[PDB]
C-alpha cells in the first residue's frame, strides 16, 4: 500500500534457492526458475557458508549475460539471512581515491566477518510508583519500583540521582536501569500523567507492568563486523569514520592486534566469529594488483567465502596486455570453483515472466504471456521483463483490466530492444558522431 | 532484663531508625516529588508532582 524506501527491483522476486533438504533445486520454488545445477551448487556453496570451518572459500559464476547469475547471488543472500553478513559490491566500487584497491578488498573482506559479542548485564526494570529528590538551593533521594512480584524502595546515590533527573524520570514510567554504567531508558508509561495538568497534550498507549523479579542477570548479543572494530580502533574519532567512509589505510599493525584479540576472545567465551559471504559481481573490472591481492587474501584465516560473477568470456585482464578466461587470471582461477549458468528454454522464460507478473501485480492473458515468451526467447528475458511494465501502464491508461496482445504490441512498438535500436542507427549512421 | 538484654539484642529497632532517617542536613532543600495518585471522577491510576521548599526566603 504505501510507498515504502523498497520497491519492486530487478530481484525482489528472488526469495531464496528454492532447495529441498537435500538440496535438489525445484523447478520453481521460492521465485528460481531453471537453473538446476547452478542452483544446487549454490545451495552446496551456502552450506559450505554455513558450517563456517573452511576460510578462504572462491567460487565464480560464470554465465552468459542475462542467464541468472545476480538472481542466484541473491537467492543465496537471502536464504543466508541476516544473521550471516553478505557483502555485495560492484567491481569498481574498490577504485578509490580515499584509499588504495587492496585497502578497499580488505575493509571488503573485513566487513563480510561478524563478531558476535556477548556479556552479561544488570538490568533493573520496574514501574516506578514513587521518586523523591531533595536538594540544596549534596543530592537526596528515593526511588520505589514495582514490578508486580514486589515493591522495593530503593535509597538513591548522588550519580544515580543526576541520571534519574536528566531522564526526567516521573511517577508511572516503566524504566530500565543498568546497574553496570547507570544508563536510564524509559520502555514507556504505565498511565496517564494528573489531568489537571494543563498542556503535556498527549495520550500514549501505556505499555503493560513489568513481571517477574526487578533485578535480573540479562545476556545481551552485539555483532560487530572486523571492519567496525578496524575504524573504531584506527584513532580516536574512529566511529565517525564508520558512516562518512573518511578511513585512510588503517595500520596493519592495528589489524593485526585485533585478529590476535579476537583470536582471544574466541578461546574464551567473549565472542563468537560469524564468517559471512563477500559477492564481488561483475569482478572482471577488477585489475591485476586485485587478483593478485585476493590470491594471497584468500589464504587468511579470516577472509570469508567469495562469490564472483561475470560474463566476459577470453578477454583481456585490465592493466595488462594478456587474455585469460573470464577476465580472470589462471592463479585466481586455479583459487576458484566456476559455476556455468545455462540459458533458459520457452518454458523457464515463461514461468520467470508469469513471476514477475505476480510480484508487479500485473494481470495478463495466456495468449499475451505467449507473445512476450516469444519476444522474450528473440530479444533478451530483461526486455520482456520491462515490457511487462511497460503494458501495464498502458493498459491501465485504456482502463483494461488484464493485459492483453494490442498492449504488448504497443509497448514493443514503442520501447526499442538493442537489436532493432541498433539497426536504426545503422539506417541514420550519419546522424551519428563519429559514425 | 529485656532492655539490658536489648543491650545485646536490640540489633533491629535502633538501627532501623538511626538508617532510615526521615530527616537530613540543615539548610534549604528543595525537594521534587512525585507519587501514583488513584484517579477520581489494578485501579484507574495517574501521576502527580510536588515540590517542596524548605523556607519561604527560598
Ligand atoms: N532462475 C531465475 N529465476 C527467477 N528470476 C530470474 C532467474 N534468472 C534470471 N532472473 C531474472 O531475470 C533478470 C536477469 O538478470 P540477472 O539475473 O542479473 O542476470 P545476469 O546477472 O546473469 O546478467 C533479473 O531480473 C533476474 O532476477
Ligand atoms: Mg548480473
Amino acid at each position: 500500500d504505501v510507498t515504502r524506501i523498497e520497491r519492486i527491483g530487478a530481484h525482489s522476486h528472488i526469495r531464496g534457492l528454492g532447495l529441498d533438504d537435500a538440496l535438489e533445486p525445484r523447478q520453481a520454488s521460492q521465485g528460481m526458475v531453471g537453473q538446476l545445477a547452478a542452483r544446487r551448487a549454490a545451495g552446496v556453496v551456502l552450506e559450505m557458508i554455513r558450517e563456517g570451518k573452511i576460510a578462504g572459500r572462491a567460487v565464480l559464476i560464470a554465465g552468459q549475460p542475462g542467464t541468472g547469475k545476480t538472481a542466484i547471488a541473491m537467492g543465496m543472500a537471502q536464504a543466508l539471512g541476516p544473521d550471516t553478513p553478505f557483502t555485495a559490491i560492484a567491481g569498481s566500487e574498490i577504485f578509490s581515491l580515499e584509499m588504495s584497491k587492496t585497502e578497499a578488498l580488505t575493509q571488503a573482506f573485513r566487513r563480510s566477518i561478524g563478531v558476535r559479542i556477548k556479556e552479561e548485564t544488570e538490568i533493573i526494570e520496574g514501574e516506578v510508583v514513587e521518586i523523591q529528590i531533595d536538594r540544596p538551593a549534596s543530592k537526596v533521594g528515593k526511588l520505589t519500583l514495582k514490578t508486580t512480584e514486589m515493591e522495593t524502595i530503593y535509597d538513591l546515590g548522588t550519580k544515580m540521582i543526576e541520571s534519574l533527573t536528566k531522564d526526567k524520570v516521573q511517577a508511572g514510567d516503566v524504566i530500565t536501569i543498568d546497574k553496570a554504567t547507570g544508563k536510564i531508558s524509559k520502555l514507556g508509561r504505565s498511565f496517564t500523567r494528573a489531568r489537571d495538568y494543563d498542556a503535556m497534550g498527549s495520550q500514549t498507549k501505556f505499555v503493560q507492568c513489568p513481571d517477574g523479579e526487578l533485578q535480573k542477570r540479562k545476556e545481551v548479543v552485539h555483532t560487530v563486523s572486523l571492519h567496525e572494530i578496524d575504524v573504531i580502533n584506527s584513532r580516536t574519532q574512529g566511529f565517525l569514520a564508520l558512516f562518512s567512509g573518511d578511513t585512510g589505510e588503517i595500520k596493519s599493525e592495528v589489524r593485526e592486534q585485533i585478529n590476535a584479540k579476537v583470536a582471544e576472545w574466541r578461546e574464551e567465551g567473549k565472542a563468537e566469529i560469524i564468517p559471512g559471504v563477500l559477492f564481488i559481481d561483475e569482478v572482471h573490472m577488477l585489475d591485476i594488483e586485485s587478483f593478485s591481492f585476493l590470491n594471497r587474501a584468500l589464504e587468511s584465516d579470516m577472509a570469508p567465502v567469495l562469490i564472483m560473477a561475470t560474463n566476459r568470456g577470453i578477454t583481456r585482464i585490465r592493466g595488462t596486455s594478456y587474455q585469460s578466461p573470464h577476465g580472470i587470471p589462471i592463479d585466481l582461477l586455479d583459487r576458484l570453483l566456476i559455476v556455468s549458468t545455462t540459458p533458459y528454454s520457452e518454458k523457464d522464460t515463461k514461468q520467470i515472466l508469469r513471476i514477475r507478473c505476480e510480484e508487479e501485480d500485473v494481470e495478463m492473458s495466456e495468449d499475451a504471456y505467449t507473445v512476450l515468451t516469444r519476444i522474450g526467447l528473440e530479444t533478451s528475458l530483461r526486455y520482456a521483463i520491462q515490457l511487462i511494465t511497460a503494458a501495464s501502464l498502458v493498459c491501465r491508461k485504456r482502463k483494461g483490466t488484464e493485459v492483453q496482445v494490442d498492449d504488448i504490441k504497443r509497448v514493443y512498438s514503442l520501447f526499442l530492444d538493442e537489436s532493432r535500436s541498433t539497426q536504426y542507427m545503422k539506417e541514420y549512421q550519419d546522424a551519428f558522431l563519429f559514425n | 532484663n529485656l532492655r539490658s538484654l536489648e543491650t545485646y539484642e536490640r540489633l533491629e529497632a535502633d538501627k532501623k531508625k538511626q538508617v532510615h532517617k526521615k530527616r537530613k542536613c540543615p539548610g534549604p532543600i528543595i525537594t521534587y516529588h512525585s507519587v501514583t495518585v488513584p484517579l477520581v471522577g489494578p485501579p484507574a491510576r495517574c501521576s502527580r508532582t510536588f515540590i517542596t521548599f524548605s523556607d519561604d526566603a527560598t
